[PDB]
């Protein structure tokens, strides 16, 4: 029983204040990342701010893939497998960039529904997928701080 | 028992997006492109003769006379891409002057013209306003089934015409849109459309210690049939939360109010044939209280590999929603949501606004992770459950208290090439596993990979979630129990062999089988494929029907690009495409 | 040769789930004969925002005993519930009697309304058409056309209609099916004989079933189209149903 409360912080003190930059600042992934960073105490900054001494989180391309995972006894699709990948780069001022990525998996049955109901279900699934991708992206920040020290 | 063949020869298919991306090196200058060809055991010989026209730096067009032997005519595919001050869009118009198969298959129709018009648009005026158009129209209800149109969107078999205008800033969003269907007299499918729909969002945080978010929506539902009900729904949803965080833990308390107003008409055919009458005016008002908490512990794992750190992350959540009868509100857009471990903490049971189930429950979960000396996560396992203090009743619906469902997850990153994944949904009050899936994969590069699969779904779960006629049909009721295996290997330096085999252990019959070989050169590529798969039922002796397909493909590349050996393109050719999983 | 006496005729929805009860006085020691004219009814059931067609057909006819009869039915998939509409005529083998109030050779062109209300009997010879009876009209379709269109056809038939001139006399009953059954020089009762759901043209094609008489052999053939539902929304297992209820056969003495 060597357990103890987490002494180290989630977002390293070098990244307590940082700039969030993306191709669509009003998009869903950007909103999810902004929400996740706020709950961790990170104070967001404007892209064109006057401070050239803070790390920059640059969100990249997002890919979503949906494919059949299993079939019924007549070959009809039973379940779908949904994978979203998110790429990002963290630019530490003075040092080199550090690429990170997130991959999210989601499996569900193909429930026959009306078009509106199916659209709402898919939208909810994709929104939760973005939330989990942002959560994954946040957890890679401590690995970047460790790699920066090695340099 | 049924065999098919395919023979395709043509240039490597390159795509250039539906929206023009400014004149780049005069695009490619006017002129013919490399024609394609195709022969099939069903549709016989087909020929394409594309022609590219460079009308202007911002406007180009493509004319592709497609000759189909079975229909005995040429269908002209015209494509238009433009870029004006408003924005960029695409126009497509396919036209078959006369169809020979259509005359025999559909004697009632007087003319056999087949055409399809598709218009797309997009434009960001200034830097906030956004306009979108998605227009589709077809001549006959059987156009989408007959032809594999390159462009065109069909929803429930209907061609949809959708327009939308949106305004978006950092905190305020506003969007108004309308969608319509092209309904023919030979189609009886029921579908609802929003004509129009308005969405408004507003986020304002740092209001003292709280955060604030407003959401509203007004929508009008119209069905494709004259006997289904119509309604006008107005929704408002103010939210306010108090997020508190620490170095080791965090707790978030949120209060939300839901207010919805309905105005239902055309309530005669439904009311006559049903015991529960739909009310003309319905007002639904419910508050919502949610408390979420999380803590994190950590430990220096020294008895195992040194320098590693193990964490423990308990999580609990309490949700409360009052019960209000919703039997007088027809279900326009609301379906039950399937859940996984991450879905145990969701605060919604149905996807939509028509049905909002009550909730008096507490969710609990534990997640443990292992980090190496580089603070890179390698392993994580999660377990969770939901405890119901009171049955979740949605007014109508169809023991329901206590720990009913459990969920799990696992992801082990053994090495840079090995990976292992899991997942389970154990259901109490039956003492059986509802769903489960696992996978282990080794992958050196894009051409060397081996994978194993397993997917399970109990009959009880299928009966509980899927429609009612699923539990009685012999092709649905038995559930899912399937084992798969995917392999690939690049023999020599110009060859590539892939294969896949999927087996259904419940019926002791295979479900899919694939074998492909491709020989890649610096000027051309030849690919041969084979696949045996389930392709329907029999309804006489109640056995499945298999299909065998052989594919021969020749590609003319002639561009000295990267031009990989062919793997990752053949692997995604069967009815169960490969996914990375690593 | 039996000469049943007319008792009552009914056309109404079932009171309970797949259960219709008709109450009329009956005499002990009498063979009750039920001539169903509308034994099938396709009902659109609702399943979590899904309008699904479902044929409801009569399965058994039970005599309550000197008080009436009850008809019990079932649906194609046996998973849904509803109240179907069934019609027919109740007759007893032991005072008013049915008589031949129409007898002519006509040419039905796709659909013909009944000249006089009653129970129709007919015989024809075309082997490419199927004849049904929705309740008020005779429906003739092309049974050799395998498509999603409502293709009509024409046939020449000897139509006899009974209601309440010679008395209605019947000799034998037949259970129609997928195999040919000879009936000789006799007329057969007209009605739908089931329903059909099949995968046709990317649609859940739903059709009614009629009667195909070629030479002197009768069996089940497809009939008028009920509707087409896209498989892009939901896919239904194929069903081909022939009702187990018998069809009256009368001699060609009219």
């Amino acid at each position: 029983c060597g357990w103890h409360l987490r002494d180290t912080t989630q977002v390293p003190s070098t990244m307590k204040v940082m700039i969030l930059d993306s191709g669509d600042p009003n998009g869903p992934l950007s909103r999810a990342v902004r929400n996740q960073l706020r709950l961790n105490g990170v104070e967001l900054l404007d892209k064109e701010t006057t401070r050239k001494d803070v790390p920059s989180l640059r969100l990249g391309k997002v890919s979503i893939a949906k494919d059949t995972a299993s079939v019924f006894r007549n070959g009809q699709t039973a379940e779908y497998q949904m994978i979203m990948t998110v790429n990002a780069t963290v630019l530490i001022p003075g040092r080199d960039i550090y690429p990170i990525s997130a991959k999210v998996f989601r499996s569900f049955f193909d429930n026959p529904q009306m078009a509106l109901a199916k659209d709402n279900e898919q939208d909810m699934i994709v929104k939760e997928m973005y939330d989990r991708a942002a959560e994954q992206l946040i957890r890679k920040l401590p690995s970047i701080r460790a790699a920066d020290i090695r340099s | 028992e049924i065999w098919n063949a395919r023979f395709k020869v043509g240039p490597v298919p390159i795509f250039y997006s539906p929206y023009l991306q400014l004149p780049v090196g005069d695009k490619r200058r006017s002129g013919f492109l490399i024609p394609n060809a195709k022969y099939t055991t069903t549709n016989y010989f087909e020929f394409y003769l594309p022609y590219y026209w460079n009308i202007a730096p911002n406007m180009d067009a493509t004319i592709t006379p497609h000759y189909m032997h079975r229909r005995g005519n040429i269908m002209w595919e015209n494509e238009f891409r433009y870029l004006s001050q408003a924005g960029a869009g695409l126009m497509e118009l396919d036209y078959l002057p006369s169809d020979k198969v259509y005359e025999d298959e559909h004697p009632n129709d007087d003319s056999s013209r087949r055409w399809l018009f598709y218009w797309n648009h997009s434009g960001v005026m200034d830097q906030v306003w956004r306009f979108n158009v998605d227009y589709t129209k077809v001549s006959d209800p059987s156009y989408f089934n007959d032809f594999d149109n390159k462009y065109g969107s069909s929803t429930d078999g209907y061609a949809t015409q959708k327009f939308s205008v949106g305004y978006a800033v950092q905190n305020f969003n506003a969007t108004v849109s309308t969608k319509q269907f092209q309904v023919f007299s030979e189609q009886n499918t029921s579908s609802y459309s929003a004509e129009p729909q308005l969405d408004v969002n507003y986020y304002q945080n740092d209001v003292g210690p709280f955060d604030t978010r407003i959401y509203g929506q007004a929508v009008h539902f119209v069905n494709t049939r004259d006997d289904m009900p119509e309604a006008t729904r107005v929704h408002l949803e103010p939210t306010i939360n108090l997020p508190l965080s620490n170095n080791w833990g965090s707790i978030n308390t949120e209060a939300k109010f839901l207010a919805t107003h309905y105005q239902q008409t055309n309530l005669d055919w439904y009311n006559s044939r049903n015991t529960t009458k739909l009310d003309e005016s319905v007002n639904r008002v419910m508050p919502q209280f949610k408390v979420d908490g999380k803590m994190v512990f950590e430990r220096d794992m020294e008895m195992l590999a040194p320098g590693y750190t193990q964490t423990l992350e308990p999580r609990a959540q309490y949700l409360y929603v009052p019960y209000r009868d919703q039997s007088d509100i027809y279900n326009y857009d609301s379906s039950l949501l399937q859940s996984d471990y991450s879905g145990l903490f969701r605060d919604r049971t149905y996807g939509g606004l028509d049905r909002i189930a009550s909730a008096n429950q507490v969710t609990t979960g534990v997640t443990s992770r292992i980090y190496d000396d580089a603070a890179v996560e390698r392993f994580n396992i999660s377990v969770g459950q939901i405890y119901y203090f009171t049955e979740s009743r949605t007014g109508d619906d169809n023991d329901k208290t206590g720990s009913l469902v459990w969920a799990g997850d696992t992801y082990w990153r053994i090495s840079e090439r090995w990976g292992l994944r899991g997942g389970i949904q154990y259901d109490t009050r039956l003492d059986n596993v509802a769903t489960s899936n696992s996978s282990i994969e080794y992958r050196r590069d894009e051409d060397r990979l081996v994978q194993l699969n397993y997917h399970y779904a109990s009959p009880e779960y299928i009966q509980a979630t899927l429609p009612k006629y699923y539990s009685t049909a012999e092709q649905y009721k038995n559930g899912i129990s399937q084992v798969g295996a995917v392999a690939s290997r690049p023999i020599a330096d110009r060859w590539s062999i892939v294969g896949a085999y999927y087996y259904d252990t419940n019926a002791n019959k295979q479900a899919d089988s694939m074998l492909g070989v491709q020989y890649s050169s610096c000027c051309y590529a030849i690919r041969v494929g084979y696949e045996r798969k389930l392709n329907g039922w029999d309804n006489d002796k109640q056995h499945a029907v298999y299909d065998n397909a052989i594919g021969f493909n020749i590609e003319l590349r002639g561009l000295s690009s990267n031009y990989g050996l062919g793997t990752q393109e053949m692997l995604r050719s069967n009815i169960l495409p490969y996914q990375n999983t690593l | 040769l039996r000469a049943p006496s007319y008792c009552t005729s009914f056309n109404q929805r079932a009171q309970s789930n797949k259960t219709l009860t008709i109450n009329t006085p009956l005499t002990a020691g009498s063979q009750v004969v039920v001539a169903l004219t509308r034994p099938v009814e396709v009902i659109e059931v609702f399943d979590q925002t899904l309008v699904i067609p479902d044929p409801f057909y009569v399965t058994s006819v039970t005599r309550n005993g000197n008080s009436g009869i009850t008809l019990r039915g079932d649906d194609a998939y046996g998973a849904y519930s509803g109240l179907p509409q069934w019609a027919g005529v109740i007759m007893e083998v032991l005072a008013k009697l049915m008589t031949c109030r129409y007898a002519k050779r006509v040419r039905v062109n796709g659909s013909m309304a009944l000249p006089v209300s009653g129970v129709p009997f007919a015989r024809w010879d075309d082997g490419n058409v199927s004849v049904g009876f929705d309740g008020g009209s005779i429906i003739v379709r092309n049974a050799s056309y395998g498509g999603i269109d409502d293709v009509a056809a024409s046939v020449d038939m000897d139509l006899v209609i009974f209601n309440n001139n010679k008395p209605f006399v019947y000799d034998r009953t037949i259970n129609i099916g997928t195999s040919d059954q000879n009936i000789g020089n006799s007329l057969i009762q007209l009605s739908y004989t089931g329903a059909l759901i099949q995968n046709n043209g990317g649609y859940n094609h739903v059709r009614m079933n009629g009667i195909r008489m070629a030479g002197n052999n009768v069996r089940v053939a497809k009939n008028r189209v009920i509707g087409n539902y896209s498989r892009q929304q939901f896919q239904m297992p194929g069903k081909n149903i022939a009702v187990p209820t018998p069809l009256l056969v009368i001699p060609n003495m009219y």
